[PDB]
């Protein structure tokens, strides 16, 4: 009859574990897990603090519209083989320094392209879409003003430039810098439409540090991520 | 720079014995624990547990 | 300088005049006539669920009856294999975790991931929830592997390309293995827990000495990455597979490996390699969402192990040679025998 | 005239193989394969089972009859025909409804999705909507409260070897209306939002990549409500017609319109089971 005694304890325990997993499992349905990833010197720093401690391994948790977001950075490693445990992401945020192409002595911006080009085709993220921040930009427009360093020397294909059709400049800008901006981030979106195949896009977004719109960005992105996804799902898109 | 050179000095001057009778002992393991193996040679469905 | 490197070529020029006049006939020559165990066929006896993520390790007990699986979730599960009822379940502080373990004495659970630290947890534990006891750091990388030498010691393989054997008692590194140039990913104990091999990213695998703190040997067969690595019953052989699609058997005492198997229909990776109590059959999980059996001594598939929906990450054989069990990324645990 | 009548024997028999096999197969698809059980398959599997009633149960019997002319059955069991097919009949839509309230929610509702729709919820829908499919079924039919009033009718009842469909025009409103017409607005608004969505989104992304760079989604929903309403709307909108006025539509056209509108359930597992997963399930098995 102890046997019969034990078998009954094990049921019970059984019991209670059972029911905390189904309570455990709606929390973690809830959330979505964030992947923060950058070169050195871009300024993720500046990004990680200055942006969620007034909109409230490094762990951050933000809440916007009582909406549930955990975002993990990478602490402070050229080659990546720990990047295959960041498959189930709902995106990936690459922040990259735009002010340093002239600074090296390969250009650093070619570093960082390289980076994205080898990132976008893991053959484990072929499915993560990519939010793209571009840092330093008044450093670029500083340096693109009166500047003795140029474009064209360190970077060849410049020589032809037309701001593309559909341009929107902001309110007071020179053509110039526009013309300079417009050409980078041409530049990272020809890699990520080279292989889209229309699972996974890319998001350029234009920054700086002082500005906090950019938690509100991101919610922005993630719901379209969704939406998107939910779409190709059924067929429609 | 030198303990590296040490080093290999040291791995270098290591016995070698016949892969035949490498292989040979491992043949005769294998033989010796054939029997043992469920996997190897089926049981009575009394004696597993998995039943 | 210029010359200890010429001293240094000296040195190397010795060992293939002798590997190559040690090298009298292979295996695949002398074991020819032995007859083949035929068709092995092997159907799902059991099946676990309760994990609300993917599945990275697991660790048999010493009873046979009980094992231990880590998750995504930040989640460690205990479970009966006999009853499949689960029996506990142990949060973590963080939530990635790459590798699990089992005490002999089945009274600690060790787990370390992404995050610097290899932690302990007393299962035996009078009226308490079981609670962390002790966090072991100092690595600079992530951890890869862990085992328990014994209840009071444990040596862990890291990321940085070393290797280092605990003190729980005190929580420090009393000795450190170092000389890999790519990151450590596995290891395996002797039997008598006298030496313990570690198979490393650059294609390169090594043999140690737990007791003075330098490495014996080094064998240098496989070409990519070594992604899982098992040692053989006996204590003269241990196997490695490595991305390639390759699984090679070595010899300690011969110096070089002595027979490879690999077939032309598969171009996946490798992630677990175990034995057999007879150590007759070596089985291999693969990327191709099912697992394999080959022959220890003819180099032919004797059996598929197919059923998961996902890939393979996981494997290990009961020490009473019972049953076997795989984990796959499809947050299923599945025991076969 | 034996080779018309035995032709129509090859038709009818050939329709209900097809309806047998398409809800068998995609029933043990579902419910053989784990990786299938999904919250949105928990619908397909009600809207299969109530087909295969339809398959087995109503259409032989009916097939039977045209061709014998003569009922040789009890009147009891021909009421209870009667109650089975429109239990069929008027559960197989609200399934078709439920499914485009949920895709909404799933596309409109992205952040939400996972709190409001759950394992639990699923099956309390399902339990709540069959009941109301019998409430309206079996409770007006079995009573009496459904026959009607003039002389060939009562003479019908009173026959045994005659069982056909008389009905006052309050009944015939009550259940055209709660079968057909209002599951009909709530797909209709459902699909244009999902549609404005859909371009929407289509706009955003050629807006951001078209120079380096609503067709699926039309023709998809095309063929999705364009089916389903060319299957059961005409016999809908006869069945009120002939009860606002009498010697307005015949027998035959009735019947023929009722059987066209049957073929519907041979149509669904061809909807809604093309993703890929319900391939290689089809694949895995019998294949
Ligand atoms: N003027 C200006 N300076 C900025 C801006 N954003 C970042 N910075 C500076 O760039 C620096 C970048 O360093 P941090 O972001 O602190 O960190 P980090 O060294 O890049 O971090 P790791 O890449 O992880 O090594 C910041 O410390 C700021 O001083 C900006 O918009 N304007
Ligand atoms: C004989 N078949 C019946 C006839 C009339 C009818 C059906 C279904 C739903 C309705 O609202 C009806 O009025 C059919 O199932």
């Amino acid at each position: 009859e102890d046997q019969r005694n034990e078998e009954k304890a094990q049921r019970e325990a059984n019991k209670k574990i059972e029911k905390q997993l189904q309570k455990d499992k709606q929390v973690y349905r809830a959330t979505h897990r964030l992947l923060l990833l950058g070169a050195g010197e871009s300024g993720k720093s500046t990004i990680v603090k200055q942006m969620r401690i007034l909109h409230v391994i490094f762990e951050t948790k933000f809440q916007v519209d009582k909406v549930n977001f955990h975002m993990f950075d990478v602490g402070g490693d050229e080659r990546r083989k720990w990047i295959q445990c960041f498959n189930d992401v709902t995106a990936i945020i690459f922040v990259v320094a735009s002010s340093s192409y002239n600074m090296v002595q390969t250009n650093r911006l070619q570093e960082a392209l390289n980076l994205f080009k080898s990132i976008w085709n893991n053959r484990w993220l072929r499915t993560i879409s990519v939010i793209l921040f571009l840092n330093k930009q008044d450093l670029l427009a500083e340096k693109v003003l009166a500047g003795k360093s140029k474009i064209e020397d360190y970077f060849p294909e410049f020589a032809r430039y037309t701001t593309p059709e559909d341009a929107t400049p902001e309110p007071g800008e020179d053509p110039r810098v526009t013309r300079a901006k417009y050409f980078i981030r041409d530049e990272f979106l020809r890699i990520s439409t080279a292989s889209g195949d229309g699972r996974h896009y890319c998001y350029p977004h234009f920054t700086c540090a002082v500005d906090t719109e950019n938690i509100r960005r991101v919610f922005n992105d993630c719901r379209d991520i969704i939406q998107r996804m939910h779409l190709r799902q059924y067929e429609l898109l | 720079a030198r303990k590296l050179v040490e080093q290999l000095k040291m791995e270098a001057n290591i016995d070698r014995i016949k892969v035949s009778k490498a292989a040979a002992d491992l043949m005769a393991y294998c033989e010796a624990h054939a029997k043992e193996d469920p996997l190897l040679t089926p049981v009575p469905a009394s004696e597993n547990p998995f039943r | 300088l210029d010359q200890l490197r010429q001293e240094a070529e000296q040195l190397k020029n010795q060992i293939r005049d002798a590997r190559k006049a040690c090298a009298d006939a292979t295996l695949s020559q002398i074991t020819n006539n032995i007859d083949p165990v035929g068709r092995i066929q092997m159907r799902t006896r059991r099946t676990l669920r309760g994990h609300l993520a993917k599945i990275y390790a697991m660790h048999w007990g010493t009873d046979s009856r009980l094992l231990v699986s880590a998750s995504q979730d930040g989640k460690l599960i205990i479970w009966d294999s006999y009853t499949t009822n689960k029996v506990h379940a142990i949060p973590l502080r963080s939530s990635w975790v790459m590798t699990c373990a089992y005490a002999p004495s089945g009274n600690y659970v060790a787990c370390g991931g992404l995050d610097n630290i290899c932690s302990i947890y007393n299962l035996k534990t009078r009226e308490g929830n079981v609670r962390v006891s002790r966090e072991l750091a100092g690595h600079t990388g992530y951890l890869s592997c862990c085992r328990f030498l014994d209840d009071n010691q444990i040596v862990t393989s890291s990321g940085d390309t070393t290797c280092a054997l605990w003190d729980i008692e005190t929580g420090q590194q009393t000795t450190t293995f170092t000389g890999h140039t790519g990151d450590v990913m596995s290891l395996s104990l002797a039997p008598d827990t006298r030496l313990f091999v570690s198979g490393a990213c650059d294609a390169s695998a090594k043999l140690w000495d737990v007791r003075e703190g330098m490495c014996r040997q080094t064998f240098t067969g496989h070409e990519s990455d070594i992604n899982a690595i098992c040692f053989f019953p006996n204590g003269n052989a241990f196997a490695t597979g490595s991305d390639d699609a390759t699984c090679r058997l070595f010899d300690l005492r011969a110096d070089q490996e002595l027979m490879t198997y690999s077939h032309d229909n598969i171009i996946c990776g490798i992630t677990s390699v175990s034995f057999s109590k007879s150590g007759r059959l070596l089985l291999a999980g693969y990327d191709d969402f099912n697992c394999n059996v080959w022959d220890a001594l003819k180099a032919d598939r004797a059996g598929v192990l197919a059923g998961h929906d996902n890939r393979v990450s996981c494997l290990g054989v009961t020490d009473d040679g019972m049953a076997v069990a795989t984990g796959s990324w499809d947050s299923f645990l599945k025991i076969w025998n | 005239d034996e080779v018309w009548v035995v032709g129509m024997g090859i038709v009818m028999s050939l329709i209900v193989l097809a309806i047998v096999f398409g809800n068998v197969l995609v029933i043990t698809a579902i419910a053989k394969f784990e990786r299938l059980q999904t919250v949105t398959n928990y619908f397909i599997t009600s809207l299969a089972c109530a087909d295969l009633v339809m398959g087995l149960a109503v259409v032989p019997f009916g097939a039977a009859h045209i061709l014998t002319k003569t009922w040789t059955f009890g009147n009891f069991w021909c009421e209870f025909w009667t109650s089975i097919d429109v239990l069929c009949v008027t559960a197989s839509i609200e399934t078709l409804c439920v499914i485009a309230v949920d895709r909404y929610f799933a596309i409109t509702s992205p952040f939400k999705y996972q709190s409001l729709l759950t394992k639990n919820k699923a099956r309390v829908i399902i339990l709540m909507v069959w009941i109301v499919s019998g409430l309206t079924s079996f409770l007006p039919i079995q009573m009496h409260w459904y026959r009607a009033t003039h002389q060939e009718a009562i003479n019908c009842y009173a026959e045994e070897t005659c069982c056909d469909f008389f009905t006052n025009q309050a009944y015939a409103i009550a259940s055209s209306i709660v079968s057909f017409y209002v599951p009909l607005v709530i797909m209709v608004f459902v699909y244009s939002r999902v549609f404005q969505e859909a371009k929407r989104q289509l706009q955003k992304i050629d807006k951001s990549e078209g120079r380096f760079h609503e067709h699926k989604a039309l023709k998809t929903l095309g063929i999705i409500m364009g089916t389903f309403t060319l299957c059961w709307l005409p016999f809908f909108i006869v069945n009120i017609v002939h009860v606002i006025q009498d010697n307005l539509i015949r027998k035959e056209v009735y019947i023929l319109l009722n059987w066209i509108g049957y073929v519907n359930s041979g149509f669904n597992p061809l909807i809604y089971c093309r993703s890929p997963d319900f391939r290689i399930a089809f694949q895995e098995l019998l294949c």
